[PDB]
RNA sequence: UGGGAGAGGGUGGUGGAAUUCCCGGAGUAGCGGUGAAAUGCGCAGAUACCGGGAGGAACGCCGAUGGCGAAGGCAGCCACCUGGUCCACCCGUGACGCUGAGGCGCGAAAGCGUGGGGAGCAAACCGGAUUAGAUACCCGGGUAGUCCACGCCCUAAACGAUGCGCGCUAGGUCUCUGGGUCUCCUGGGGGCCGAAGCUAACGCGUUAAGCGCGCCGCCUGGGGAGUACGGCCGCAAGGC
């Protein structure tokens, strides 16, 4: 669910917040957190290289496990489900019988107290991890590796999920959350289910301040600038674009494709995203 | 030429009796009407329901091409 | 070159098309009301279909066709005549089966079909 | 559904006398049983409205009888809706 | 607890060892889902009316069973979990209806 | 207590036929559509044909003059959860009944909100024809919507244009579903023709519009008008 407010201030009228129903532990596992080096959007030159960033709430980075083939055959109990400020999804605390504790992204349906496991033999049940080739075609899956032993790269955002469409040789065919049809390697691990917190997108920030909390500084339109600043800049009074609409750096921004043509991974993408 | 006559005591509810049932289908695969099967009102429903069950089980066709 | 093969008849209210294939199902040649030389409404006529199946048989015989199996689809007014033309053509007609696609209440039809 | 045994356990617990069936007490208790079963079914199946009618009819029925018993025997009424946990 | 009639269709082109393997998962599954087997009829192969998974043949199994009511559906789901298992049809058991 | 019939309702699964798109093979000069045409599609390889894949939607034969529900309405198949109802036995309760101003719920289609989905179909819209014109009827396209979830709307030729319950007043025939002894008898539904009687007539006639009792709703010339004002409901459209 999402939680609405009564309109006792102009902003609380439209503001909505997460329900936090699935959360069972409001404290991070101390040995799994490290400080998050905030950037402000600036690179090693001190130069802003992504605009309009900074001033967000301080965060502690949780160390998440995106390999999971790291501990094949050793089951684990789901001790708690926690809030993670560095992602849209929720995270699950895993207490391995091994005695090791690691975080995974919390799938939808994952119950606190239940047990999960990784490996070619794993039961096809929510929260288990297997190479793609050992997962039944048609079952939905998340946290998918793109290449073997390189870590979960696909379907990690709240509510996302990939789906297996069929097999072809060493590779299997996934339909990524964007709808793109892609061949991913059979040995790539993935975790069955969809990501939890699917309600994430129905949140209405509600006021200028909330975006500021999220480290999102105000964004300024090209049209509201000057000819030095932006292609859309200047003009007496208000003004339309007067040219094909562009980024501050000059390139066209309505329709213009940007994926590199001669990219080697083209051979593995079957159907570019719908819509 | 009513099919109900040309058979002995048989179970309508029996969906695995492919040999009995196949007599109740037309040459084109369609379930035969009462005017051809000789079943009463009540019997027809039991027959129809089990014929459909069998079709799912691969024992009976959903359709067959019309030869001349 | 193939001796035995298939004879497909797509005959609708507006036209009749005939295609001769190999036993694997690969077309060898085809004809229709347009191929014989007619246009407009005249394509749907029985006489059009007669010429169609023939030109479909004639070209077929020229590639070694001897035996055919006639598969029929469509309920056109030129249908049965197409069948006539294939028999009297010099082809074997080892069988004739109607295989018109009929849904089990699938997609909603256009307005003119309700 | 409600199992034959459970029905009897209820039938027996509210019988005025060992041979008793269909009396006010038995009637109400049986109704109360179907009601609380249905009440649960409809809590999950919020969209099953055709059955809600039955629920209402039952609820209507149980109500009419309790009014009868209360009219005839106040002690026996106030003891029944207490031993079933009803009035509210 | 109620009486049902589990039908199962398996890949005909398996060997007997593979064939047995599937049966092993099956027979344990029934046990795990409270299904106590009664009668049983393994009619082996059979010619199908239409291809199933692009295959003219189908290997038939059949089990009269007694399991809890509320557990039948999940069993059916677990039964279909195999790639060689191609059809699972559980049916409420019913006394025959006789004609003539 | 014991038994039955059924597209009654809800959730989860699941099967094949067909349409569309996509990939491959093979193949060539048109295909499509109509009263006849044209727009359109096609040598940049279409149609027609075979193989594969993807996706949505509706369930052909059975199917009925049939069944079920209070109405709206409900149809492949399976399972679970669940309502109503009929029969037989004649065991239990002892008038506990009927109706029902308000209230409450349910309420086809279209329509609205948020998020999915989107094959076919298709308001709006574009084009081709027809035509005096054609903001239409026909043809080629086509977006909402049609589908799912949750929440709104609450209208109708929501009709049997026939409120509910009950008693009494010839029968003949077709049908569905129970119980007997099964020739047939006896219940409960679905039609038809009809005694008596009703009715302005048409027609109704044990499924009354017959003869009677009870309760509710409603009518009081046509238009103005289901409009106005007020009030209540709705996000709005709008409803009462
Ligand atoms: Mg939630
Ligand atoms: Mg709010
Ligand atoms: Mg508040
Ligand atoms: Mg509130
Ligand atoms: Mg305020
Ligand atoms: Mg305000
Ligand atoms: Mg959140
Ligand atoms: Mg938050
Ligand atoms: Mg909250
Ligand atoms: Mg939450
Ligand atoms: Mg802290
Ligand atoms: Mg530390
Ligand atoms: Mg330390
Ligand atoms: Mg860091
Ligand atoms: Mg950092
Ligand atoms: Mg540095
Ligand atoms: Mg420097
Ligand atoms: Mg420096
Ligand atoms: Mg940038
Ligand atoms: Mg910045
Ligand atoms: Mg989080
Ligand atoms: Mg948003
Ligand atoms: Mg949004
Ligand atoms: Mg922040
Ligand atoms: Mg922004
Ligand atoms: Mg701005
Ligand atoms: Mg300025
Ligand atoms: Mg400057
Ligand atoms: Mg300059
Ligand atoms: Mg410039
Ligand atoms: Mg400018
Ligand atoms: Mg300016
Ligand atoms: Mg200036
Ligand atoms: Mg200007
Ligand atoms: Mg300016
Ligand atoms: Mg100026
Ligand atoms: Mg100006
Ligand atoms: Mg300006
Ligand atoms: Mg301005
Ligand atoms: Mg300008
Ligand atoms: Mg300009
Ligand atoms: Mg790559
Ligand atoms: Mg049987
Ligand atoms: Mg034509
Ligand atoms: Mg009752
Ligand atoms: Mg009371
Ligand atoms: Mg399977
Ligand atoms: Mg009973
Ligand atoms: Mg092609
Ligand atoms: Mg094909
Ligand atoms: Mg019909
Ligand atoms: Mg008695
Ligand atoms: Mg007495
Ligand atoms: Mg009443
Ligand atoms: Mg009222
Ligand atoms: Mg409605
Ligand atoms: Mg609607
Ligand atoms: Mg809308
Ligand atoms: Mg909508
Ligand atoms: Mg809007
Ligand atoms: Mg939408
Ligand atoms: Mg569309
Ligand atoms: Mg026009
Ligand atoms: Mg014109
Ligand atoms: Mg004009
Ligand atoms: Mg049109
Ligand atoms: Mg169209
Ligand atoms: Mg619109
Ligand atoms: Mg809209
Ligand atoms: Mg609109
Ligand atoms: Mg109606
Ligand atoms: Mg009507
Ligand atoms: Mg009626
Ligand atoms: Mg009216
Ligand atoms: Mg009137
Ligand atoms: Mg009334
Ligand atoms: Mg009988
Ligand atoms: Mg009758
Ligand atoms: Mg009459
Ligand atoms: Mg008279
Ligand atoms: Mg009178
Ligand atoms: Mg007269
Ligand atoms: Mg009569
Ligand atoms: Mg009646
Ligand atoms: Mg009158
Ligand atoms: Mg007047
Ligand atoms: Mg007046
Ligand atoms: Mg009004
Ligand atoms: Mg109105
Ligand atoms: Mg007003
Ligand atoms: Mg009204």
């Amino acid at each position: 669910a999402v939680k609405k407010f009564k309109p006792y201030t102009p902003s609380r009228r439209f503001m909505t917040v997460a329900d936090f129903s699935e959360i069972t532990k409001t404290e991070p596992e101390k040995s799994l957190v490290k400080p998050l080096k905030k950037t402000g959007g600036r690179n090693n030159q001190g130069r802003i290289t992504v605009r309009f960033r900074g001033g967000g709430h301080k965060r502690l980075y949780r160390i998440i496990d995106f390999k999971r083939w790291d501990k094949v055959g050793i089951p684990a109990k789901v001790a708690a489900i926690e809030y993670d400020p560095n992602r849209s999804a929720r995270i699950a605390l895993l207490h391995y019988v091994d005695g090791e504790k690691r975080y995974i992204i919390a799938p939808d349906g994952l119950q606190v107290g239940q047990q999960v496991v990784a490996g070619p033999d794993a039961p096809i049940q929510v929260g288990n991890a297997l190479p793609l080739r050992f997962i039944p075609v048609g079952t939905v899956v998340h946290a998918v590796e793109l290449e073997p032993k390189k870590g979960a790269k696909l379907a990690r955002a709240a509510g996302t999920s990939a789906q297996i469409q069929g097999r072809e040789g060493d590779y299997v065919i996934l339909r990524l959350p964007s709808g793109e049809l892609r061949k991913v390697h059979g040995e790539c691990y993935a975790t069955v289910g969809a990501v939890g917190n699917a309600d994430h997108k129905n949140i209405v920030l509600g006021k200028a301040g909330r975006s500021r909390w999220l480290g999102r500084r105000p964004h300024v339109r090209g049209a509201a600038m000057n000819p030095v600043d932006h292609p859309h800049g200047g003009g007496e009074g208000r003004a339309p674009r007067g040219r094909p609409p562009a980024s501050p750096w000059g390139w066209q921004t309505k329709g213009l494709k940007t994926r590199k043509r001669r990219k080697p991974s083209s051979r593995f993408i079957i159907a570019r995203r719908k819509k | 030429a009513k099919v109900k006559a040309t058979l002995g005591e048989f179970d309508l509810r029996d969906y695995r009796n492919v040999e009995v049932l196949k007599r109740f289908l037309s040459e084109t695969g369609k379930i035969l009407p009462r005017r051809r099967t000789g079943l009463s009102a009540k019997e027809q429903r039991i027959l129809a329901k089990t014929i459909k069950r069998a079709r799912i089980l691969g024992l009976l066709p959903f359709t067959e091409k019309l030869v001349r | 070159q193939v001796a035995s093969g298939r004879a497909y008849i797509h005959a609708s209210y507006n036209n009749t098309i005939v295609t001769i294939t190999d036993p694997d199902g690969n077309p060898i040649t085809w004809s229709s009301g347009g191929v014989i030389g007619y246009k407009g409404s005249r394509k749907g006529t029985p006489y059009a279909a007669q010429l169609a199946a023939l030109d479909a048989a004639k070209k077929a015989m020229a590639y070694g066709m001897q035996s055919v199996d006639v598969i029929v689809r469509g309920t056109g007014a030129g249908r049965e005549q197409a069948i006539r033309a294939l028999q009297a053509s010099g082809l074997q007609v080892k069988s004739i089966v109607d295989d018109t696609p009929v849904p089990h209440n699938g997609c909603r039809p256009k307005k003119k079909f309700r | 559904p409600i199992t034959k045994e459970e029905k009897q356990k209820v039938i027996q617990e509210f019988a005025r006398f060992p041979g008793d069936t269909g009396s006010t007490e038995v009637q109400v208790a049986l109704l109360t049983l179907r009601i609380n079963r249905l009440s649960e079914h409809l809590k999950v199946h919020k969209k099953d409205h055709h059955s809600h009618r039955g629920l209402l009819m039952m609820v209507g029925q149980r109500r009419r009888l309790l009014r009868y018993l209360q009219r005839e025997d106040p002690e026996r009424y106030r003891a029944l809706i207490e031993k079933l946990g009803i009035r509210g | 607890m109620r009486r049902y009639e589990v039908n199962i269709v398996l890949n005909p082109n398996l060997d007997q060892s593979q064939l047995a393997l599937e049966k092993e998962i099956i027979q344990r599954a029934l046990e795990n889902y409270g299904a106590r087997v009664e009668k049983v009829e393994e009619l082996g192969l059979r010619r199908l009316a239409y291809p199933i998974a692009k295959d003219p043949q189908g290997y038939f199994l059949w089990y009269q069973v007694e399991m809890p009511e509320d557990r039948v559906n999940d069993l059916a789901r677990e039964l279909r979990i195999r790639d060689n298992v191609r059809r699972v049809m559980v049916v409420k058991s019913q006394e025959p209806f006789l004609a003539n």
